Formats: structure tokens, C-alpha cells, sequence
């Protein structure tokens, strides 16, 4: 089935937000009856115990998804000292301070599109980022910028001799 | 001049002097292994004429490049290759330009490929650089967004 | 072998467009790199099966999951935002040479272009395509340019090995 194979691209690319039944139909150029026999087809695929992800409806949304047995893979992945999906999700954060300081985590994950609720946590701990003020109103919301001791840590003398971003 | 010479293309869909003169090679069908400079000199000023005319931006180089030829030409006609060099100047660009095409081609192929951004690990729960800082931004730039269910 | 590589699915579809490195996915499935590399090679081969849309690709030093080529023009439907606009032609010459000749100063590139180059120098930096990769011994101690794994993942390269040969 070619459908199948643009559904899976489809909904593989829609990640953790997915699509709606009327997306993928409306995509295939089907109605949303055809559209849920090849969901299903491929849902059906997703069960054999040789694939790690499965095809998931929550709100008349489908996704894919990481089945939970493998869960504690997942688990070893980002403990086991390296360069995990976490690690990169501090970079991401701290590369939008850096650059664009002082900022909140309103404006974070505004660019992000994800809760970086998290990746603060851990950028205070190493002692990289911190408080620079708040903006003085809607919730006081907390204004995060880049610490002296982060200067040090990248090798930098300045804020002034970071790379020039021509294209923002 | 009195008439309005026919061009295609203005003088910002050029890199460059090389890339003018490799582009004038090409139009007026000149053998690069031996170039006719004063007629490609003659080619090469009334392009640089024209767009001076239409206050266009003419970049330094372009009018350096003009002295160079106008002087080559001077050297080689009046009494008291000196074109080698500009000829292998030309034959390194022209080979550039051509791997930079190559690459072009694959910058369009990996686009067609789509990926997913990762996903949040912090429920499941470090030695950077400036450069991984720039790649972790980069990469997320690079994120086409689609559209979302409603 | 059909559990490790469900494993190693999921891993990669976890990763994103991060990716993992064989080292990586060898110390999750608790394994030499080698015996990674035959689940990974066997998933692959499922992938290329026409009835599936993903495949798995090596880009840069590490392995991801990515649509198939064939089904872009259905993808290009759901894009409002595009991402990251096509290099400048002064920032794919500067780059292909510093590809070919890194590594390469700031000078040698202005002499094969024969205009300034710290514009598209700057661009490719700010993309993190090219690096400083050090200092030439001399008398400017001018810096060398290189390019970086991001800039194999950008243009479909395994590695450096792969680029098509200089005319």
C-alpha cells in the first residue's frame, strides 16, 4: 500500500502533536472513511512485537508513539553519561538565552514549542543561567539570562564575542 | 552611451568578477584557454556601464577587475601570458562554482527528508562547546512546523 | 533479533532529529557496536519494504529516522512554517571550497572567489556548518576554516568521503 507508507511519513513528521483524521484524509486527497481503514491497517502493523512504535487516537488525534514496554531502554538512554535527548534540550535553552537574554520561560518555549519547565532546572544547577529581573506584571514572570560563570565555562571573555546570527 | 544595451540578468545575480567574466566566456562562446582579452575587456566595461547607469550596486572588485583588463589590454597593444594568471583564476573559480552545484543538488535531496523533533525525556530522567550551542539552535531553526490538529 | 531492534526503533524515534551514535545505541541494548550495527542494518531493510514510510538513515556520525523521499509533496501539504531558507550562492561557494580545501583561511578563500568572504563566513558559522579548526603557522597566524558534522547532515553525507568528486 503506498497509503499506508504516506500515512506512517505523515504521522511520523506530525511527531508528538500529531494529525486529525480530516488532515490525513484531506492529504491523501480520500474521504475520512478510506482514510480510517489505511489508520487502521497501519495501527494493526504497529502490534507485531518487532516494532517499537505504536499508532495511538486521544481526541480525534492520531500519533505515534514509543510503546511503554520499552520504557526503561528509554531510561538507560538518557542516565547512561552522554549525549541524550536531555542534554540537547539544555543546549537548545541556553543558545535562546544566550542570544536573545534576557528572556522568560513564556518566550522559551514560545520558540522551543515544548515545556522547558525542565532544562531551567538542571541550567541553574551547573550554574550557567539564573535571574536577571521579572517584567514588572502579568504574573511577575521571571527574566532569565546568562551568568558571569557561563562567560567562563564556553571559553568567552565577553557576551559581544558570541557568533553573529545574520540570519535573525 | 546614446541606446540601452539588452541584458538578462542585473549585476547582483553575480559573485563577483570571476563570475561575470566566466559568464561573458559562456555568452560570447570564448575558448577560456586562450581569451580574446580586448574583446571580453569591451564586453565586460559596457555591462559595468550599464549598471552604473541605473545607480545599481557595483561591488569594489568589479571596478578592480576593469583596471586589471583595461591594463592588460594596454600592456599588450601599446610599445614598451601576462593573462595566465587570470585565466587560472577563472579555471579555480569555474571549478568551485561547479562543486557548489553538486552541493546545491543535495541540500534540495535532504530537505525532501523529513524528521521528527525528539521527544521530551525529563520524566524519564555535560561537556559543551560554543559550536554545539550554535548546532542545538541551528538544528532547531532547520524545524519545519506542521500544521496542527484541531 | 526482532526485540532489539523494536528497542533500537524506538530509540531513534525518540532521538528525533538529534539522531544516536552506534555508541550510544550499543550501551542501551547492552552490546558490542558491532552487534548493533546488524539490528540496525536488519532495520534498514525493513524500512526499504515499498508499504513502509520511514526509513533510517546515517547522517553525520549518527543514525535517524527519516520520511522517504517519495512522499514529500504529500508532507509539503501540512507546512505552514518552513524552517531554515536555502544557502546564499556566496555561502555554498565559500562553503563547497572550504569542503574541498579545509583546511582553508580567510585569504585563500578570497583568492579563489576573488571578492570578500566575511559575510558568507559569518552565515555558515551562525549555522554551525564550518568551525574554526585552528591557526596557521605564519607570520597573521590567520584562522582555519573546517566543516562540521551538521554540515554532513545538511547535505545528505555519511562523511566527508562521500562528496562527489572536484571536476
Amino acid at each position: 500500500k503506498p497509503a499506508k507508507a504516506i500515512v506512517e511519513a505523515l504521522l511520523f513528521a506530525a511527531g508528538d502533536e500529531g494529525l486529525s483524521l480530516s488532515q490525513i484524509a484531506a492529504v491523501l486527497e480520500v474521504s475520512e472513511l478510506e482514510a480510517k481503514a489505511v489508520i487502521e491497517e497501519l495501527q494493526q502493523d504497529c502490534r507485531r512485537e518487532e516494532r517499537g512504535i505504536q499508532l495511538v487516537e486521544l481526541g480525534g488525534v492520531f500519533l505515534l508513539a514509543t510503546k511503554k514496554e520499552h520504557a526503561p531502554y528509554l531510561k538507560k538512554l538518557v542516565e547512561a553519561p552522554g549525549a541524550s535527548p536531555l542534554s540537547q534540550a539544555a543546549l537548545e535553552t541556553l543558545a535562546i538565552i544566550a542570544y536573545r537574554q534576557p528572556i522568560t520561560r513564556a518566550e522559551i518555549e514560545e520558540i522551543r514549542g515544548v515545556k522547558s519547565d525542565k532544562p531551567l532546572q538542571t541550567l541553574m544547577a551547573r550554574a550557567l543561567i539564573k535571574e536577571v529581573g521579572r517584567a514588572e506584571g502579568t504574573g511577575r514572570p521571571i527574566l532569565y539570562g546568562t551568568t558571569p560563570e557561563f562567560l567562563d565555562y564556553f571559553g568567552l571573555k565577553t557576551l559581544e564575542e558570541l557568533p553573529p546570527l545574520p540570519e535573525w | 552611451m546614446d541606446v540601452q544595451l539588452p541584458y538578462n540578468v542585473k549585476i547582483e545575480a553575480f559573485e563577483g568578477p570571476l563570475d561575470l567574466l566566466l559568464h561573458l566566456i559562456n555568452r560570447y562562446e570564448i575558448d577560456i584557454y586562450d581569451i580574446p582579452v580586448a574583446q571580453i575587456t569591451e564586453q565586460y566595461m559596457a555591462y559595468i556601464h550599464a549598471m552604473q547607469e541605473l545607480e545599481l550596486d557595483i561591488a569594489s572588485e568589479y571596478l578592480v577587475m576593469a583596471a586589471t583588463l583595461l591594463a592588460i589590454k594596454s600592456k599588450m597593444l601599446l610599445p614598451p601570458d601576462p593573462r595566465e594568471e587570470l585565466t587560472q583564476r577563472l579555471l579555480e573559480y569555474k571549478k568551485f562554482k561547479e562543486a557548489a552545484r553538486e552541493l546545491k543538488r543535495r541540500e534540495e535531496e535532504r530537505a525532501l527528508l523529513f524528521t521528527k523533533p525528539p521527544s521530551d525525556l525529563s520524566a524519564y530522567a555535560l561537556d559543551v562547546n560554543v559550536y554545539d550551542m550554535l548546532g542545538a539552535l541551528s538544528k532547531l531553526l532547520r524545524r519545519k512546523k506542521l500544521q496542527k490538529p484541531m
